[PDB]
């Protein structure tokens, strides 16, 4: 028989909380992670906001392992430790075990350290200034390599990259490993650094927010008529995807089962979605799921184009049976590769603690958002089935559907 | 900070060891847990700290803190 | 875990050939693809040799398509064009088709273009010098995004990245998608660009060959006792992974069935292999395979540390029944992210054309190859089952086993 | 005028979107085969050609061949 996959542990470092407790509080309160960045302004950009991680990471991780890591790996690492703790896994349980694996990625590796390495090459010292550690900080697989090694992972070990769907495809791929019976546990998630080196390339396409540099907590404002792009964010998240029989036999806490995973492709435009991909993606995630979506964490990035196409696709999927929607990115900003796992965790906390978090900074709605149930006030509700979406450049789409046992 | 104090701070920060467990006759590899990439980075930091160049031929000969301290003393 | 998966088409852009016919000829002749590199020498680098792609790409790709692409995406796009034609596939069959996906990656996105967009931003024109196309070029998923979009792919779409195992894991995951019955066809592969910006990061580690810059074709010399590091290379490759019944019912040409896929982790050293994880990876890929491995395409990068550890693991798995072994990287150099699929392609061409390609440049064979059958001259042989290993930094291991169809 | 601006713009736009003979009523997207990023890039090209920086609120409006000529003729440089 094909197996079932459940979430038995989570960890997160995000612009709105350094662990799941801080995040739970933020979600209930609609607290913004967005702040003004003197680094973005000093670089020459027109976006001066960001969802930064509010934590000095200097010296938190052992020298011998942190020497290989860029910030994406740092955040994913710290998230992993919390997830291992949450799942109640001892070292003997998950280390040196061929049935325990890890799939975790970033959207962009480390632009900061690819730039460092070249800047140092071109200087007076040459190779001597580069150092022997840039490759592992810059490779696209840094997040998985820098965690699989110190945590003694013996099973699957690789990253998925799919732009801003990255960490949701990681979770989905981890579920398929469980389903195929190849792994008992897979740590799944990702991380993303926060730096002008990569922010400025988004500004050059005019995708970031330019108008609210003086009012940072308002710049990210999904579904609002005067949204002017997304607020870039950094951070990390990790969940423990576990086979159901294995979780039961060890007495684990089960947040939820993953009952659906959709992954589709638009095959259309390189930077704007098609909605058609999203429709099939949510549909394939709901396939065989005999309960309704009680809550839907949208992808919603506060972009002109993005927010509408997803509401359109949402409207086509659900008929007169629409569920509630909020864009937590209105509080958090957009962590890119780490977005999917973080939003999976926000959705899991809404399910565990029976509320719906609000989409904030909607002063004036958008006409296309009519008839839809965009929850803008924290609301207590017994949720049973939740759904989260992530989309990315290149027309890549991911959907996860999560249900209580 | 003299030659010795600078040399031990470099060694200490990079190998993640308190600057008092850096014995003068400690071996990077045997006593302070350096691996081959630590070896590259340590030689590159020492080179920068004292503007001396350390050929590979010499770097293999430096197995101890004191040999490093002695190498820096006798090149400039 | 029940559908069977075959390769029905392939394409490749490589240091030893711009298509499979040229690649076949180089493979049989033991021809080197390594050349001297002005760019590398100019950068300050100690390694002045590389496996360059010898191809003028001017005009090969539509302007509205190539504007989004780094070189890695270019090589993979050209490889995919080849593979679609080689599979006998027309737009009506594979485009706008939800049962057709793409899994393809790179090891490092585009270091060249991340340094570009940063060199520009810090220059006079700032944001306008950067321009609006740098994200798709530098993002890690650029290879998959820049192909799935113009080929109108509708099924799965994402990259796997695992350092130098990248495109082998892509093929493996493509196979699992067929096995799970979620896809009828998955294009799987990868690409990597070739640039000082990325190569100097390897030089700084001590990872690259530096002692043979005068004789570039002898720098890559896996298993040679005087090997001194790998020779960086670039390129792309793509194979068409297809569900078996589907292939048979359309009269496809089938190169081989993918009968094994291993994917493990060392959990030990960030940059040196444990060998223990490779043993499990090779063992995992051989599971349920009732025919012996006739030929093994090792990862064999020409590193002092790397080559012997993999030989030790091959000994452990095979014991006194060594398959024929050769390291094609001695000819091709190391294409990083693209290495897996290109070596899967070489192994498929050895299987289709009945020969073992030579492990070149072995003047003195390392004492650790004892009891291993390292083939040093082209050998015509009817092969049935071949294996290919790929390893990466971070202790990541992949193995593919490919077998002729009964 | 035409060779003062209209032709020059017209040259700019035909090389940008890759097209031949662009008509004064043409829409970059609806007629000339462009998208958002092409037009972002076309604005840059019109800035190099005339040594001027086009404001954001104005560049937003430059989506037809006439909107391009009208902007360069009706302002500075
Ligand atoms: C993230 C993403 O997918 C791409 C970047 C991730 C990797 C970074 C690596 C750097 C080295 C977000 O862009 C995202 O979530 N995208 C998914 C779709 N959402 C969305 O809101 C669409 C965005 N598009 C637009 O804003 C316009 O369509 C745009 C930019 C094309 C304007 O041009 P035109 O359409 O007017
Ligand atoms: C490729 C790889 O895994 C990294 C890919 C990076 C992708 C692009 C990043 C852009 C910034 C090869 O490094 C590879 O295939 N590695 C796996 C095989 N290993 C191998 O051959 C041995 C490697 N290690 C060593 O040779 C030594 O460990 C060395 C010289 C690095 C340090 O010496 P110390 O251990 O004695």
């Amino acid at each position: 028989v094909s197996k079932r996959a459940v979430i038995t542990g989570l960890g997160i470092v995000s612009s709105i909380g350094n662990n799941q407790q801080e995040v739970l509080a933020s979600l209930r309160e609609g607290r913004s992670g967005i702040t003004f960045s003197q680094e973005l302004k000093d670089s020459g950009m027109r976006s001066h906001v960001w969802g930064n991680v509010k934590l000095d990471t200097t010296g938190l991780i052992d020298r011998k392992v942190v020497r290989f890591m860029s910030d994406a790996s740092i955040y994913a690492f710290l998230s992993m430790e919390q997830a291992i703790a949450d799942a109640g896994l001892s070292p003997e349980a998950y280390q040196n075990n061929p049935r325990v694996g890890l799939i975790a990625g970033s959207g962009g590796g480390s632009p900061r350290f690819q730039v460092f390495g070249a800047d140092a090459m071109r200087g007076p010292r040459g190779l001597k200034a580069v150092g022997p550690y840039v490759v592992t900080k810059a490779m696209a697989s840094g997040v998985s390599a820098c965690l699989a090694t110190p945590f003694k992972i013996h099973g699957v070990n690789y990253s998925i990259s799919s732009a801003c769907a990255t960490s949701a495809h990681c979770i989905g791929n981890a579920v398929e490993q469980i389903q195929l019976g190849k792994q008992d546990i897979v740590f799944a998630g990702g991380g993303e650094e926060l730096c002008w080196e990569m922010a400025c390339e988004f500004d050059a396409m005019g995708a970031l927010s330019t108008k609210y540099n003086d009012t940072p907590e308002k710049a990210s404002r999904t579904y609002d008529a005067h949204r002017d792009g997304f607020v870039i964010a950094g951070g990390g998240g990790m969940v423990v995807v576990e086979e159901l029989e294995h979780a039961l036999a060890r007495g684990a806490h089960i947040y939820a089962e993953i009952v659906g995973y959709g992954a589709t492709s638009d095959g259309a435009d390189m930077v704007a979605p098609s909605g058609e991909g999203a429709v099939r993606c949510m549909k394939m995630a709901m396939h065989g799921v005999d309960t309704p979506i009680d809550y839907l964490n949208s992808h919603g990035t506060s972009t002109p184009v993005g927010d509408v196409k997803e509401l359109a696709a949402i409207r086509e999927v659900f008929g007169d049976k629409s569920p509630a929607i909020s864009a937590t990115k209105a509080m958090t900003g957009h962590s890119l590769g780490a977005a999917g796992v973080q939003e999976a965790i926000y959705s899991l906390l809404m399910l565990e603690h029976g509320f719906i978090a609000p989409s904030i900074n909607i002063e004036e709605l958008d006409e296309q958002a009519a008839g839809l149930n965009i929850v803008t006030e924290t609301t207590d509700r017994e949720l049973t089935t939740v759904m989260s979406n992530s989309f990315g450049f290149g027309g890549t789409n991911a959907t996860l559907v999560m249900r209580k046992l | 900070s003299t030659i010795e104090e600078r040399v031990k701070k470099i060694i200490g920060e990079q190998l993640g060891v308190k600057q008092e467990e850096v014995t003068n006759n400690a071996s990077f590899v045997e006593d302070l847990g350096a691996d081959s990439l630590d070896t590259v980075e340590l030689v590159m930091a020492l080179e920068e700290e004292f503007d001396t160049e350390i050929p590979d031929e010499e770097a293999e000969k430096i197995t101890t803190v004191q040999a490093a301290i002695d190498y820096i003393n006798g090149h400039q």
